[PDB]
Parts: structure tokens; C-alpha cells; sequence
């Protein structure tokens, strides 16, 4: 007599182990074609991939005839409901069809689209690198505002019914699958059932964003009114005292963030920065010498040094110019014990923290290893990219610099560099979060059906104008479709993970900080030669998917839910100097205000 | 008095799938069993019951050699008392066990970049093996409460799987090869001596 519960088990032996091969043969495939584009590697690449969707597909129909509702034994659950969402395949076959070619659609006008300067017709800029230099690096009004809104008018324009179909189409499938749309799809990575004490419910996600996003507002808005003031001495007849900022002066293409408005807002700007780049080339670092720093790191908290196999199949420096390579730094879990890093490293200090963030993500991959293949992931879609976070955190702090002999022990650290410091931090860190909560409850309203097609645009800026305090230098009609000239609206990202993994990543450091006894702020803090520190965060490394996350959550930090506070912590030096700075200042914006009404 | 034909069972080209394994039948020879303390890298050794210096000293009436290749991870499994994959459906140890295990790295000789496919372990068995059993029938496994009747399906699984080896794979799934070693004392007597 055999149960359905013993049938499953059996049949996720076989898929395992056919997975792991399959999944080896397209990783791998993957691999050789980012390290070297070849044609021929594009085809051996889509070959091992169509290979591993077309098994995939396969098996996720041969799961479902196990039915969950007769499975106790929760770990064998989990497995079977994620090969069990077949996604798309729920929809026929023609619609099927239709949403993959506008996914593909989308991806492509995103991708090629391009703009020409209205002087001379055949001198065109894509995005990258085009548009996205001028947005980043120019001071000029107009130059600005010319690739903001033709960006947007160019390429957002053709985006507009291709994603109004999208909406349509993903709706159709979510309520197949029985969400009651594609937000609530989304937040579905967030669900925790039948675990006494560590459930959660998709609407409680939005509710804990809601709840946390209330306590960072005062720290946002000073933020915003420093930055605001700083600019309006720069553009002096641009921005108004009271206004939302001009979305097109703010850094990049969406205001996605403000690091590179730290030019025009630092503090004191005569304090030396902290850039151990000469050091580095002094001491004649190689690509070789910062991944073995990096695997100093970790080994002196407790975890593994790298395999052999590491060393020998990264590709950690760019392979000359015959070969040509994708170099977007990624960390690579092939499974079969095989891990290794891309990463076209050069000799600074930022790449040197890139590697502590990368190598983080691997002893993230390697202390899962364990688990069965289906639960080899974060906890959650938030964990991931927390744990490379902190990883760059310590990393970069002073303690850790003049540990390893690129800072000087006469460097002085004083009041002042630390609130530049901590300005910087802040313009990256604390200005998306207002940005990713806006977009993303965006999305979620007009996959609830909140926001009615002739209202998308209209509904965007003054979301825009009244979380954010951003406001449009130019009137958009609803032939526009501004969300979608942003990479993860229209790529069909989840957005919501950068809002969570941000406030993770410092729960973790406090957590870990505390373990490793550290005295002082939080932001100074090095967990480097803590094995306590080490130990409590592979106890959440090593779970993978197995145990719900708000239970891998409680293992590091001793709490089961996202909490602002250890975020709030971090930056509370900066925030009593901007309430300070801000005394003369309106803090706060008003919606009215735009640069065209006049 | 001739020599223990060991080097054409540690030598060999190739070696048995582990759920297929190979037994090799010792006997009237000298086997000079202090040739092992040496080739450190990789060969490991560990003995169940009487040390090497010691029993190359001593007589037994037969001995058997058992190879066959498996990953890094499971060469944990070629030892009494241990359970898994390896230990219940393709290579038992006894409890009572009074032998010596030889493992060694082999991806130099088993891998390759296509992946070997040549070396296969069972993986579904209705029951565990008995020590020193060897199955090597191919019958559908019935996991189900339908017949299979001969053809995979669902619930219906050809029972034998492919390691996968490539020379890219991590230490623990890597092929090591192995070589069992027992010994035996019947009524009759002993030829092999050293
Ligand atoms: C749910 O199923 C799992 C796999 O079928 C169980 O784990 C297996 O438990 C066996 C107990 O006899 C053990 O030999 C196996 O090695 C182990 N396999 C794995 C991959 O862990 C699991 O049982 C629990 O987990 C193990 C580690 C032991 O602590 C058991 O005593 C546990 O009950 C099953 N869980 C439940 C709640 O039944
Ligand atoms: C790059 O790819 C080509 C064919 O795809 C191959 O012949 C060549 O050896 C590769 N280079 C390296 C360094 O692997
Ligand atoms: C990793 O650390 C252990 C412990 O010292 C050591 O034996 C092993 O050889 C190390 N691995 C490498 C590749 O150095
Ligand atoms: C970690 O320990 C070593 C050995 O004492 C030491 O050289 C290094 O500076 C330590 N790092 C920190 C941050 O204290
Ligand atoms: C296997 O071959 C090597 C090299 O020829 C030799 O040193 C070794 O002794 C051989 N093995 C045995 C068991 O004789
Ligand atoms: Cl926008
Ligand atoms: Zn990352």
C-alpha cells in the first residue's frame, strides 16, 4: 500500500537528480558565453536552456498530479508546490503566445531603443551608455531634460499598449492560478502557511511595507529638504523652496537613486574622502589579491575558504581583447560543487568591495548546498542581495581599511567625514526607498484594477509629487507610459525586493554587530574575526528555503518580522545633523509646484 | 609463491558501475600488503579490524577485491554501519566487518567535459541489500499501486541513474574509485600470505 505522500518523495529523487544534470549542462552553457560571445556559444547556450525549460515544463505537469492537500510532511510540500507553479501554462496556448512576445517585445524596444540630438539625424544615444551618461554625470538643465523626457517620449511611448496588454494578460494568469492578481502573484514570496507561530499572508506584506515606510518618513523628508536646498543654490531659478524636486535632476534616468547627487550635497566638502585605490596600485594588487582578501574575510568569521575549483574556473579578470565578455559582476552556483565569480576586476576600492558583496552571495550558495535542489535559495527574494550588502559594509569601514594595511593609521576620523559619509550612504540607501515603495504600489493598484487606463500617468506623478516629492518637468498624457522606461517594470521584475532587502541588511548588521561585541555607532561596525558572527549568520545561510523566512529571520536577528529600527539606527547620526542643518529650511514639499506651470 | 595480482584491479582502464560491482577472487600468491603507506595524495586507507603492519605478517585462506567508482561524497558510505543511496541499494558493508577500504580521486581518468555517462548507481530498490549483495536486475520500479509492465512512466522509474562526471565538478562530486579488501578464514587452508 503506497501513499501519495511516499509517491512524492519518490518522484522528487528522480527529478533531482535529473535536475541537478540538466541545470549543470545550461549553467554551464550559460557560462562560456558570458566569458566569451561567440555565435556559436549563443546557440550551445539556447540549446542546454531550451533543453532544461523543456524538462522543466515536463515535470511541473507530472508534479501536479500529487495532490498537496493530501502531504503532511511540510519540507516535501514546499518542494512540490514550487515545481507545481506552472505559471504561464495556465493560460492556453494562444495566450501563452501572446504574453511571450510581448514580454519579448517589451525587452527589446527597452534594450534598443534610442534617441537622436534634434540637430543632426544619425547621431543617435541609447540608454546605456548614452542617455545614462548624460543623467549621471551632466549639470546642464536642458541637456537633461532633453534625455529625460525623450526618453520617456521616444521609447515609453511604444511601451504604453504593448503593457496594457501585459497587465491584462498576467491578471488572466494570477486569477488562474487563484491570486486575485499579479501584485498578489508577486507577494505570494512572502507566504508562509501552516507553520504555527511563523505564518504570513500576502496582504501582510503590504501592510508591514506601509507600517515601516511611515517610520522612515522624517528621516526622508529632512533628507529631501537638505538636498532640495543644496540644489536650489546650484539651480537657483529651476527649484522653488517648497517644490518637489525636478525628476530629471536627480542622478540618473529615474531618480532611482541619488548617489551622484553627493557632488553638489556633501557636507563639508574640503574633508578628505576615503579612497584606497592609490594604496591598492602602490602595493601591486592584482584582480588575484582582492578575491583572496575578500576569502580572508570570511574565513576569519568561521566560514569556508573557496573551493579549488573557485580559483581555477572564475574569470576574475577581463581575458585581454581577442575574447569579449559580459562584465556585470555575478556570482555563479552551477550545483555539482561547482561555484565561481565573473567579474572583470580592476584595481580600485570599489571592486574591491564588489568582491566582498560577490563572494558573499557564493558562501550564501555553499551553505545550502546540502539542501534538496528545489530549496537552494534566500529565504526569501529580499535575503540574497542582504547578505552581500552587509558583506561590503564591514569591508568598507575604516577599522577594516587600516586593518589590512591600505589606510594609513594616522587617517583621522572625525565628526565630519562621517557625516559625509554618511550622506553618501544616505543619498543611495534611504532615496530609493521612498522610489521603490512608490513604484511598486503603482503596480500593485493597477494590478488591482485602483487605477483605471485612462488614469495610469495621471495616478503615477501625483504619487510621484505627494511619496516621493518628485515632480514631472514636463506634462505627460496617457500616451506615455513612464513606469515601463524603468528596466524592472518592463523587463516583468518584482520591485518590492529592494524595499525589503534594504531593511534586512541592517538587521543583519545590527544583529551580527552585536554579536561581535562592537562599541560605537552601528556604521562603524567590522564583523571581521567574529566566529559568533559568523556562526549565527550561516545558521540562517545554511536553511536556504527549507524553513519559512520569517523563521530564518528570527535565527540571526531574534525577531520574526521586517523592522525598521536597525535601518533608523544606522543612520540616526545623519538624521540629527540634517534636523540641525535643516532648522532654516521648509521641511516638507508641497504638490502644486511643478517646473511648467507658470 | 607468486606475486597478488593487485596491480590489474587498482591499474585497471576501467572500473565497475558500484551498483554492478566487481569482485576479484585472491589466492595462492604473497601479497607484499606494505606496498599501501605510500602515494599520499589522494589514496586514503582505513582499516576495519587488524593493522596493515600487522597483517602482512599473517595467512588467510581467501580474498576478495571489490572496485567500482562513486562520487567523493558517498565514499563515506563504503564503511559498516552507514546508510544512503550507495550503503542500502548498491554496496553493503557488514556490521561485523574485518577488512580495509582504498579510495582515490579519479576525475583525471572518469571525467570529461561532455560528462561520463558510463558509471551508474541504483537509485530506488524495494528493499536494502544484505551484505555483500549485488543487484544488477534493470526492472521498472513500481512506485505506484499500478504495473509497469516494462515501460518508464508515471510511478514507473527505470531504477538505475547516471552519475554525470565532469572534470568541473566540485571535490565531493567528483568519481573516486574504490577497492574493498576481505578476508576470510574457512576450514581450508590459507595461501595467501606476504
Ligand atoms: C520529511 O521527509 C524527509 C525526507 O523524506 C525526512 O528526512 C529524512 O528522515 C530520515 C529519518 O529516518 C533520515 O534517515 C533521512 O536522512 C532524512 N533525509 C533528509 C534529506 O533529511 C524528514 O524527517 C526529519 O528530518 C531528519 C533530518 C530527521 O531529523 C528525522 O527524524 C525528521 O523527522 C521528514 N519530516 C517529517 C516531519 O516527517
Ligand atoms: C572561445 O570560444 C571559441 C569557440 O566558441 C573557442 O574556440 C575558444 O577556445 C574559446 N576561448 C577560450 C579561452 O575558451
Ligand atoms: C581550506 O582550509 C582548510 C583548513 O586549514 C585547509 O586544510 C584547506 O586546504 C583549505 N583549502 C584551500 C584551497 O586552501
Ligand atoms: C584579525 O586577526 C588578525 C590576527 O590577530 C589581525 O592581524 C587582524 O588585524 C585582525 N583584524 C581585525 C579587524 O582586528
Ligand atoms: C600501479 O602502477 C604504478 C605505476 O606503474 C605503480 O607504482 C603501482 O605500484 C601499481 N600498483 C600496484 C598495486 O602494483
Ligand atoms: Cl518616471
Ligand atoms: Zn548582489
Amino acid at each position: 500500500p503506497s501513499t501519495i505522500e511516499e509517491q512524492a518523495k519518490t518522484f522528487l529523487d528522480k527529478f533531482n537528480h535529473e535536475a541537478e544534470d540538466l541545470f549543470y549542462q545550461s549553467s554551464l552553457a550559460s557560462w562560456n558565453y558570458n566569458t566569451n560571445i561567440t555565435e556559436e556559444n549563443v546557440q550551445n547556450m539556447n540549446n542546454a536552456g531550451d533543453k532544461w525549460s523543456a524538462f522543466l515544463k515536463e515535470q511541473s505537469t507530472l508534479a501536479q498530479m500529487y495532490p498537496l492537500q493530501e502531504i503532511q510532511n511540510l519540507t516535501v510540500k514546499l518542494q512540490l508546490q514550487a515545481l507545481q507553479q506552472n505559471g504561464s501554462s495556465v493560460l492556453s496556448e494562444d495566450k501563452s503566445k501572446r504574453l511571450n512576445t510581448i514580454l519579448n517585445t517589451m525587452s527589446t524596444i527597452y534594450s534598443t531603443g534610442k534617441v537622436c540630438n534634434p540637430d543632426n539625424p544619425q547621431e543617435c544615444l541609447l540608454l546605456e551608455p548614452g542617455l545614462n551618461e548624460i543623467m549621471a554625470n551632466s549639470l546642464d538643465y536642458n541637456e537633461r531634460l532633453w534625455a529625460w523626457e525623450s526618453w520617456r517620449s521616444e521609447v515609453g511611448k511604444q511601451l504604453r499598449p504593448l503593457y496594457e496588454e501585459y497587465v491584462v494578460l498576467k491578471n488572466e494568469m494570477a486569477r488562474a492560478n487563484h491570486y486575485e492578481d499579479y501584485g498578489d502573484y508577486w507577494r505570494g514570496d512572502y507566504e508562509v502557511n501552516g507553520v504555527d507561530g511563523y505564518d504570513y499572508s500576502r496582504g501582510q506584506l503590504i501592510e508591514d511595507v506601509e507600517h515601516t515606510f511611515e517610520e522612515i518618513k522624517p528621516l526622508y523628508e529632512h533628507l529631501h529638504a537638505y538636498v532640495r536646498a543644496k540644489l536650489m543654490n546650484a539651480y537657483p531659478s529651476y527649484i522653488s523652496p517648497i517644490g518637489c524636486l525636478p525628476a530629471h535632476l536627480l542622478g540618473d534616468m529615474w531618480g532611482r537613486f541619488w548617489t551622484n547627487l553627493y557632488s553638489l550635497t556633501v557636507p563639508f566638502g574640503q574633508k578628505p574622502n576615503i579612497d584606497v585605490t592609490d594604496a591598492m596600485v602602490d602595493q601591486a594588487w592584482d584582480a588575484q589579491r582582492i578575491f583572496k582578501e575578500a576569502e580572508k574575510f570570511f574565513v576569519s568569521v568561521g566560514l569556508p575558504n573557496m573551493t579549488q575549483g573557485f580559483w581555477e574556473n572564475s574569470m576574475l579578470t577581463d581575458p585581454g581583447n581577442v575574447q569579449k565578455a559580459v562584465c556585470h559582476p555575478t556570482a555563479w552556483d552551477l550545483g555539482k560543487g561547482d561555484f565561481r565569480i565573473l567579474m572583470c576586476t580592476k584595481v580600485t576600492m570599489d571592486d574591491f568591495l564588489t568582491a566582498h558583496h560577490e563572494m558573499g552571495h557564493i558562501q550564501y550558495d555553499m551553505a545550502y548546498a546540502a539542501q534538496p535542489f528545489l530549496l537552494r535559495n534566500g529565504a526569501n527574494e529580499g535575503f540574497h542581495e542582504a547578505v552581500g550588502e552587509i558583506m561590503s559594509l564591514s569591508a568598507a569601514t575604516p577599522k577594516h581599511l587600516k586593518s589590512i594595511g591600505l589606510l594609513s593609521p594616522d587617517f583621522q576620523e572625525d565628526n565630519e567625514t562621517e557625516i559625509n559619509f554618511l550622506l553618501k550612504q544616505a543619498l543611495t540607501i534611504v532615496g530609493t526607498l521612498p522610489f521603490t515603495y512608490m513604484l511598486e504600489k503603482w503596480r500593485w493598484m493597477v494590478f488591482k484594477g485602483e487605477i483605471p487606463k485612462d488614469q495610469w500617468m495621471k495616478k503615477w506623478w501625483e504619487m510621484k509629487r505627494e511619496i516621493v516629492g518628485v515632480v514631472e518637468p514636463v506634462p505627460h498624457d496617457e500616451t506615455y507610459c513612464d513606469p515601463a522606461s524603468l528596466f524592472h517594470v518592463s523587463n516583468d521584475y518584482s520591485f518590492i525586493r529592494y524595499y525589503t532587502r534594504t531593511l534586512y541588511q541592517f538587521q543583519f548588521q545590527e544583529a551580527l554587530c552585536q554579536a561581535a561585541k562592537h562599541e560605537g555607532p552601528l556604521h562603524k561596525c567590522d564583523i571581521s574575526n567574529s566566529t559568533e558572527a559568523g556562526q549565527k549568520l550561516f545558521n540562517m545561510l545554511r536553511l536556504g528555503k527549507s524553513e519559512p523566512w520569517t523563521l530564518a529571520l528570527e535565527n540571526v536577528v531574534g525577531a520574526k518580522n521586517m523592522n525598521v529600527r536597525p535601518l533608523l539606527n544606522y543612520f540616526e547620526p545623519l538624521f540629527t545633523w540634517l534636523k540641525d542643518q535643516n532648522k532654516n529650511s521648509f521641511v516638507g514639499w508641497s504638490t502644486d509646484w511643478s517646473p511648467y506651470a507658470d | 609463491t607468486n606475486l597478488c595480482p593487485f596491480d590489474e584491479v587498482f591499474n585497471a582502464t576501467r572500473f565497475a558501475s558500484v551498483y554492478a560491482w566487481n569482485r576479484k577472487r585472491i589466492s595462492n600468491c604473497v601479497a607484499d600488503y606494505s606496498v599501501l603507506y605510500n602515494l599520499a595524495p589522494f589514496f586514503t586507507f582505513k582499516c576495519y579490524g587488524v593493522s596493515p603492519t600487522k597483517l602482512n605478517d599473517l595467512c588467510f585462506t581467501n580474498v576478495y577485491a571489490d572496485s567500482f567508482v562513486i562520487r567523493g561524497d558517498e565514499v563515506r558510505q563504503i564503511a559498516p554501519g552507514q546508510t544512503g543511496n550507495i550503503a542500502d541499494y548498491n554496496y553493503k558493508l557488514p556490521d561485523d566487518f574485518t577488512g580495509c577500504v582504498i579510495a582515490w580521486n579519479s576525475n583525471k581518468l572518469d571525467s570529461k567535459v561532455s560528462g561520463n555517462y558510463n558509471y551508474l548507481y541504483r537509485l530506488f530498490r524495494k528493499s536494502n541489500l544484505k551484505p555483500f549483495e549485488r543487484d544488477i536486475s534493470t526492472e521498472i520500479y513500481q512506485a505506484g499501486n499500478k504495473p509497469c509492465n516494462g515501460v518508464a512512466g508515471f510511478n514507473c522509474y527505470f531504477p538505475l541513474k547516471s552519475y554525470s562526471f565532469r572534470p568541473t565538478y566540485g571535490v565531493g562530486h567528483q568519481p573516486y574509485r574504490v577497492v574493498v579488501l576481505s578476508f576470510e578464514l574457512l576450514h581450508a587452508p590459507a595461501t595467501v600470505c606476504g
